[PDB]
């Protein structure tokens, strides 16, 4: 996986790094699931979500 | 907003109005509590930088709800590339005084990555504008947040599809060329926000454009991804005396 193809599968931030390897990244206010991609909240009013749209889907 | 729709309130939970002496100037987006990101434009002709005040939460300008939250402006920061009367370089990072209290109707716009922006943010074809800007070419403020999903182009495209300044590197168009959607005067400084795997970013700020709805013309935003470091580093800063703050850019 290389961070230029479909964001090299990450949710959010990704990094080359030498080799085969890829990391993906969150932004403050989420943290990096175990498959490595996906990006979850930590915090009540992450940046980016809509609170009243995310309430009406939860 | 020209042919938009009212954003649902707390839809728009970024948006920030700008007031200088209780009267409208510009639009902005909130990317964190203390941090606003608006156009440079916006403050060429401020007098008192002492009287700028931030209102978060705003919906209905006619009403007081309980949900705005209203803030001093401490500092205003323009890239040394900006020159007053000029369309290049069109952005400015404001800190608040004290921040604000994130709520239902309190958030910030995510600030992406470069890397993240270029690859893959400025292919994400449609993105929303918001803003109290005029709803009509020479017509009224609208009294209510409005917004619009406009696609993304192209810069070869646009200067194909257009017929006066240039589109540079810093910025890209957006919209329509039939005269029907757009973004107008009053928009100035209110976010592009593009979505991506359930999160919203920050890709642009009204900016400006020829007329709005103007046919045969788009509108113009400064291209955030080019300011992601700059303005990372001022995050970061110490605040400095006095409101206005030219910082060098790159
Ligand atoms: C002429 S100047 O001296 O360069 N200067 C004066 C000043 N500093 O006030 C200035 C600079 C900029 Cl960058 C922008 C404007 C106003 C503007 O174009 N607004 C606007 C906003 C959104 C739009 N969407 C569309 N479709 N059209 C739009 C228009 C003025
Ligand atoms: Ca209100
Ligand atoms: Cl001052």
């Amino acid at each position: 996986l290389i961070c230029v193809n479909e964001n090299g599968g990450c949710e959010q931030y990704c990094s080359d790094h030498t080799g085969t390897k890829r990391s993906c990244r969150c932004h403050e206010g989420y943290s990096l699931l175990a498959d490595g991609v996906s990006c979850t909240p930590t915090v009540e009013y992450p940046c980016g979500k809509i609170p009243i749209l995310e309430k009406r889907n939860a | 907003i020209v042919g938009g729709k009212v954003c649902p309130k707390g839809e728009c939970p970024w948006q920030v109005l700008l007031l200088v002496n209780g009267a409208q100037l510009c639009g902005g987006t909130l990317i964190n509590t203390i941090w606003v990101v608006s156009a440079a434009h916006c403050f060429d002709k401020i007098k008192n930088w002492r009287n700028l005040i931030a209102v978060l939460g705003e919906h209905d300008l006619s009403e007081h709800d309980g949900d705005e939250q209203s803030r001093r402006v401490a500092q205003v920061i323009i890239p040394s590339t900006y020159v007053p009367g000029t369309t290049n370089h069109d952005i400015a990072l404001l800190r608040l005084h004290q921040p604000v209290v994130l709520t239902d109707h309190v958030v910030p716009l995510c600030l992406p990555e470069r890397t993240f922006s270029e690859r893959t943010l400025a292919f994400v074809r449609f993105s929303l504008v918001s803003g109290w800007g005029q709803l009509l070419d020479r017509g009224a403020t609208a009294l209510e947040l409005m917004v619009l999903n406009v696609p993304r182009l192209m810069t070869q495209d646009c200067l194909q599809q257009s017929r006066s300044p240039n589109i540079t590197e810093y910025m890209f168009c957006a919209g329509y060329s039939d005269g029907s959607k757009d973004s107008c005067k009053g928009d100035s400084g209110g976010p592009h926000a593009t979505h991506y795997r359930g999160t919203w970013y920050l890709t642009g700020i009204v900016s400006w454009g020829q007329g709005c709805a103007t046919v045969g013309h788009f509108g113009v935003y400064t291209r955030v991804s080019q300011y992601i470091e700059w303005l990372q580093k001022l995050m970061r800063s110490e605040p400095r005396p006095g409101v206005l703050l030219r910082a060098p850019f790159p």
